[PDB]
């Protein structure tokens, strides 16, 4: 029922379906900001409007749940009296959300809230996606600090740890360039962190706020200053993975778009993407229409308003940023030093990369059986004479305006295994990392994590309940972050163990689909069991972390991009 | 064939019946009188062959492993042997002029390897060895076993150099989902730049794959750049450690093997490799200190009771 | 509060109505296609305040709704479900007794099968689609059999016709839309007559218009007619709550040219505010729980939220939502439904007896408040002549009194109407009428949940946790706090900085009205049924424009 085009009796019937799509399913202007183009044309608003649709009966469930829970919880919280202190916030989450969250929030996220450990770990877990190792010579130092806190801090300075390849960076600065909504109020954090050769832990150094009169701060501050400063930070990281994310859902889009004007829809690889994509075309229209409109749930949530939100993928696209071959893992990692003795020491925890590794692994294991399935060899003149796909990539490389996907034409298995990997990865893994339950289970968890800052930034080295939501506002942000997340995936079977076993998929592919599908179940099934049973050591840590983390389980997450 | 009482043939990997190919065999020539034969020694010879699946192993190049003087452990001669390469015959002679020999008792052993041509088509498992006397004819059996792949194992191999290990993990034991593995050694010096491994799941009719160099798998290099599964990777000159994250199939075999050079004057080495397997819902640890020979080897102090008149 | 015409600080009263002009602009309209909603910074600022104040007051009712509506399934749930049809009856006894206090409409559960009580309806809790079919300006919609006329009517259409007895509500233009997956819905034309023979407004037919195209009586089978009311009550339940947008948008863009034009310090400026509080939050929040995508109206009813949300901006582009037009005379007897030049009159039209006498305690006070304020002195008065200029031009407010306004009825109709809307006319299709009387199950369902009938019933009705869902999301549409917090129609006028702030001719057309409205608000809630089991000539108690009960502002 799917076949190649190759020795395909009826191809010029099959080559003018082809070219009918291409009529009526066009590239429109970029929306949900400035990146890449949304199809549009009689038959792209079509497959826009089926997407809404299907989208819009799959997040009923969930949103009258999350409203009804977020209703118990204030009432619970308004009964106790509300916060007095930074404790109370645990009265936002003991009991509660357990039809919207059923899996809970991160065990340890609450109990280790100040620890520092778990405040640089999550720069390699919850938001992996923007740290990066200095170079000794080809990067300079962000920021100064005052040697003698380096030493009591480090017992050895920002010039040998910089030398020694042992200094990282998280720059949120660019928001520097964004103003906070009234009463809202937001830094433009750098963190600089360290891998310690005394513990073998990566630590937090300093936290430079690049606002107002500009403090640096380090775990040698009061408490409740470096614990302020841990939180601006967090506020700005949650901006940045949730503003950066939109790259994740529009550059498969773009990809898909390209493929749906080239391969026919009898091709099997049109059906694995059809299938990966599947309500993909929902994300834009409903996130602009909600989300990021004027008073959408951006604005009433976040610190800043979601014209600036709205800036920030747009202006990674335009300075590069973006590029699908870029993003491939290990390519990611290596180019930001993260993989291996790079110039420095190697990392002794990278529990994104260890679980991003298995998933990844499962993934390709199947695209390459899938690949040879549908052309028929070993590691290849039966792809490049499969002109659907040729054109596939030379229209991704010229008319959609992708970035940095591989040139035609394409001669090697091994590289359309890559696409059709980073395509499954991205739909079923990093953007669940990023978005989808990660925000209400990690990224998002008051009051270490608060979508807005409520109180001004300091000026000196004093200070608090002050600078976080009230009782409502917290209830709001938990109500929003568990909107994200979709505690039905698992009885609806789209899950990522389910992703290849659509039956119109299972049923017009031929054997060889089906055996790398129940391969990919049973790889899924041991990975799943892995990290659902994750727990803590006899430190207190897990993965090297006092929190346990579960975004990539693929028991939980969908296969697709649901929000 | 008096007085030969016995010839037994066993693994010295396993002190057993049970036995690799690429095992050490150790060749026991027992010497006993329990009646009372003369035995017309010294000047007296007793001819033995060797089946020709058994070979004598030289290093060095120019050295014969089965030219030997065999003593008593008071030290007192009693024979000297020698292997015939063209004929396959060994030859006990004993050193003792005109002088009816009363007592003997000893063990004489030789380590043998098989032969590379028994060992192509050779298959599972009984195999007997055939040791021709004058009046009597020997054979010892061996069951050739395949590798075991219930647990981690350790293989040497010979080479230019030149000892390479292999370490390999069957994921049929786990349920793996992490691997530590540390090696020391003295005296060979680790080549790091030659540490490599691959993942396999063929496996012929004795349990062996042989991996493709860049079905079986691919030869991979490690080096301090690598990623995943190489979690972590430290060589020294008399030590390496190795640390895998990944997920080990039920039907495949993780083999690292990493090369040893070593002197010339060099004719054994110690070697363990600890490999700790985590194991999801624990940790358990093995001990792998097989060491590695590169000769046929024997032991002169073989017999406990000598008499002459 | 003071009029320009005398005010010694006028140019700074005049400074004041500049920077508002500057700073609170007309926005594109939102919640459909209708009516400029306000941006800049101060119509920013308006809207979020409405919008805090709009939340404030909605915690209590929405989480009290949220227990109650999980304490009703868990009963349902205990009780066995839904095996008949009589078991809707669990979903309401005993239940949401916090919420809605006053509990269900008596009547519209145990006499759910009658005729007289669907066809009432149409005059009561949604009077605003029903129209008499003229004898020669229109025409029959639909065939009926000869037969089946004759055995109702003992007469025939062209009869009814032409005696002005043949009324009609015509939903069919539901038909361009498609029901969510899972969902089915008919695009029905219900006709009904005035039967000479009982002197009684009753049902003849309904017409689906969708599929195979049936025409039911209630000569047909129990469960067919009975399958016909409620998929008619489907249609009807879409219209009302849809079309009553209109109700909120015309109020807000008369409000949006006043705020424009006249003072803070104006006495019909404070009264409009006190009328349109919080009015500014309900496009916002509608729009961020209730027709967004998956929100509450995607998870209750047939049609999707993007088909709701084009019907208000339908009518509106086919000239409906004229601000005069809606005046309940000019369209009751642009319906002909009232005026005896239309035809043999009604017995019993509940909606216009209640709002003839509410509409005139709201006028009576209207119209001494005027005459408090100026009394010529209205020509005089430019920020009022530029409110009517304002209105009829850049707001683009449609069918408005034309600029220059020279009669103080003119005005006193403006602010009556207004008042009628947020007081009344609103409470009529919104804020508890849909869970009292419009949205009762199992008779009006939000969703049918089964194909529509090809040939001559629990599985079109919702099921358990469906049923007890629609429930919950009604009574989130009441307020049962508004007597608590002195917010009832009765206390529309007299807020202290209204009574204090205005004049003692104020203070006494205030009490007046407190006197009307108690009367009203007595009579209304004394209403039983008489010896023949009707109230106001139905078989259930209509209790939709009480004083005491509805709150005097465009709540929910
Ligand atoms: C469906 O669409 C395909 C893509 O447009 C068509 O592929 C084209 O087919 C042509 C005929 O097979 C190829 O022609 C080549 O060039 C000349 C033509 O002038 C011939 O002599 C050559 O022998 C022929 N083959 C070669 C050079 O190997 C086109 O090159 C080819 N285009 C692409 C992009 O692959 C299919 O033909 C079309 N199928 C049908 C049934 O209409
Ligand atoms: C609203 O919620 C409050 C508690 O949050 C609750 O007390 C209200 O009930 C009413 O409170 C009034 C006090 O302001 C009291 O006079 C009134 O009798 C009481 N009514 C009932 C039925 O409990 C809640 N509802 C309101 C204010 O209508
Ligand atoms: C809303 O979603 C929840 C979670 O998927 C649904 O609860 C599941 O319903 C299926 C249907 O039989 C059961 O098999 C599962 O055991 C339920 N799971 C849990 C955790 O309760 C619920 O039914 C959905 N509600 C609606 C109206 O669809
Ligand atoms: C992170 O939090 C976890 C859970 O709150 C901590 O684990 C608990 O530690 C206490 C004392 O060490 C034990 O009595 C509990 O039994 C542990 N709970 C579990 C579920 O194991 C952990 O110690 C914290 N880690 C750090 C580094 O503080
Ligand atoms: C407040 O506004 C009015 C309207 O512009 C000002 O002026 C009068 O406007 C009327 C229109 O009703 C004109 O007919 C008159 O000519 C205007 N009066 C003049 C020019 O004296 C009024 O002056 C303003 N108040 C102040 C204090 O400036
Ligand atoms: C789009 O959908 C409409 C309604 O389903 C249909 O009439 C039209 O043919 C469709 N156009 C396509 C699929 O190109
Ligand atoms: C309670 O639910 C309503 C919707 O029914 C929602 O608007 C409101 O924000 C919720 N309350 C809280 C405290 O989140
Ligand atoms: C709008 O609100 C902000 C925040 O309170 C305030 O600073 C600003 O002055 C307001 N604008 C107007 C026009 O009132
Ligand atoms: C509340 O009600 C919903 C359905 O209305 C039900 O699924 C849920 O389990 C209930 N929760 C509790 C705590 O009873
Ligand atoms: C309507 O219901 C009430 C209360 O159940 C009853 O007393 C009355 O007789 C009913 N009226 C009709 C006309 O059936
Ligand atoms: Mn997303
Ligand atoms: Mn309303």
């Amino acid at each position: 029922q799917y076949t190649l085009p190759n020795n395909d009796p009826n191809q010029g019937a099959r080559n003018a379906s082809i070219a009918r799509k291409r009529e009526l399913f066009l590239y429109g202007p970029s929306t949900l900001g400035q990146t890449t183009f949304y199809p549009t044309g009689e038959l792209g608003n079509n497959i826009s409007a089926r997407d809404v649709l299907l989208w819009r009966q799959d997040a009923a469930n969930q949103t009258a749940t999350a409203y009804r829970e977020a209703n118990e919880t204030f009432a619970d919280i308004t009964s106790r009296g509300g916060f007095k202190t930074l404790d109370d916030f645990a009265l936002l989450y003991n009991g509660h959300w357990k039809e919207s969250v059923p899996e809970g929030i991160s065990k340890g996220m609450l109990s280790n809230c100040t620890s520092d450990l778990l405040f640089s770990m999550e720069r390699l877990s919850s938001n992996p996606y923007v740290l990066k190792r200095l170079h000794p010579t080809k990067d300079k130092l962000p920021f100064s600090v005052e040697s003698k806190v380096v030493k009591k801090l480090t017992a050895t300075t920002l010039e040998a740890l910089h030398k020694g390849g042992r200094l990282f960076l998280v720059d949120h600065s660019y928001q520097k360039k964004y103003t906070p909504q009234p009463g809202r109020y937001a830094a433009a954090c750098q963190g600089l962190f360290y891998l310690d050769a005394r513990s073998n832990q990566f630590l937090p150094l300093a936290i430079k706020t690049n606002v107002g009169v500009d403090l640096t701060y380090t775990p040698l501050d009061d408490k409740d200053d470096w614990l302020l400063a841990k939180i601006m930070f967090n506020n700005n990281d949650l901006f940045y993975s949730q503003m950066y994310h939109v790259l994740f859902h529009t550059i498969p889009e773009i990809v898909h778009e390209a493929a749906f004007r080239t391969l026919s829809d009898r091709h099997p690889v049109m059906g694995v993407l059809n299938r990966l994509m599947y309500q993909a075309y929902a994300i834009r229209p409903v996130g602009g229409a909600v989300l990021f409109n004027p008073g959408g749930f951006w604005d009433q949530n976040f610190g800043l308003p979601a014209s600036a939100a709205i800036d920030f993928p747009g202006s990674v696209y335009a300075q590069g940023g973006g590029g699908f071959q870029a993003g491939y893992l290990e390519k990611d990692l290596r180019s930001r030093g993260l993989i291996g003795e790079d110039s420095g020491p190697r990392l002794p925890h990278f529990p994104f990369y260890e679980d991003a590794h298995r998933l990844i692994g499962a993934i390709r294991r199947f695209m390459q059986a899938f690949v040879d399935s549908t052309y028929g060899a070993d590691d290849d003149g039966a792809l490049l004479r499969d002109y659907e796909l040729q054109n596939w990539i030379a229209e991704a490389n010229g008319p959609a305006q992708v970035r940095d996907f591989p040139a035609a034409p394409l001669r090697r298995r091994a590289q359309l295994v890559d696409v059709l990997t980073h395509v499954a990865w991205i739909t079923g893994g990093a953007h669940h990392v990023m978005n989808q339950g990660s925000p209400v289970k990690f990224s998002g968890v008051l009051p270490l994590h608060p979508a807005a800052l409520y109180a001004p930034i300091p000026t000196a080295k004093g200070a608090l309940l002050a600078w976080l939501p009230n009782e409502r506002q917290a209830v709001e942000q938990v109500s929003l972050l568990a909107r994200f997340n979709r505690a039905q995936v698992g009885d609806r079977k789209q899950t990522v163990r389910d992703a290849f076993a659509a039956p119109d998929l299972l049923a017009g592919n031929g054997p060889g689909y089906a055996a790398a599908n129940a391969r990919f179940v049973e790889d899924t099934g041991r990975i799943s069991r892995e990290i659902a049973g994750r727990g803590f050591d006899g430190k207190g840590l897990s993965q090297g972390m006092p929190f346990v983390w579960t975004a990539l389980n693929p028991a939980v997450n969908p296969f697709f991009l649901s929000v | 064939a008096f007085p030969i009482s016995d010839i037994t043939v066993v693994s010295e990997r396993t002190d057993a019946s049970t036995a690799y190919l690429s095992d050490w065999f150790v060749v026991s020539f027992v010497f006993s009188t329990a009646g009372s034969d003369e035995t017309i020694a010294g000047d007296a010879t007793i001819e033995v062959s060797i089946p020709n699946e058994l070979e004598f192993v030289q290093y060095p190049d120019s050295v014969d492993p089965s030219v030997s003087e065999f003593f008593t452990t008071a030290g007192v001669q009693v024979l000297s042997t020698a292997f015939d390469y063209d004929s396959h015959v060994l030859t006990f002679t004993f050193s003792d002029p005109g002088q009816v020999i009363t007592d003997l008792e000893g063990v004489v052993f030789f380590t043998l390897k098989l032969s590379e041509q028994f060992t192509e088509s050779a298959s599972p498992g009984q195999h007997t060895f055939d040791f021709e006397t004058s009046d009597q004819t020997y054979s010892p059996s061996v069951d050739l076993v395949a590798l075991d792949r219930s647990q981690p194992i350790k293989l040497s191999n010979a080479v230019t150099g030149g000892v390479e290990w292999f370490v390999d993990i069957p994921g049929a034991f786990g349920d793996i989902t992490n691997i530590d593995i540390s090696t020391v050694q003295t005296p060979g010096t680790f080549d790091c730049s030659e540490v490599k491994y691959a993942v396999g799941s063929s496996l012929n009719e004795f349990g062996d794959f042989t991996p493709q160099d860049r079905s079986s798998g691919e030869w991979i290099p490690i080096t301090p750049a690598s990623g995943l599964p190489v979690e972590s990777f430290e060589c020294g000159d008399g030590t390496i450690s190795l640390s895998f994250a990944g997920e080990l199939a039920d039907d495949e075999v993780l083999r690292v093997s990493f090369l040893s050079n070593l002197a010339d004057d060099v004719l054994e080495v110690q070697n363990v490799v600890n490999v700790d397997l985590t194991t999801a819902d624990a940790l358990t640890s093995f001990v792998l200190d097989e060491p590695f020979y590169r000769a046929s080897r024997t032991d002169t102090a073989a017999f406990e009771a000598f008499a002459a008149v």
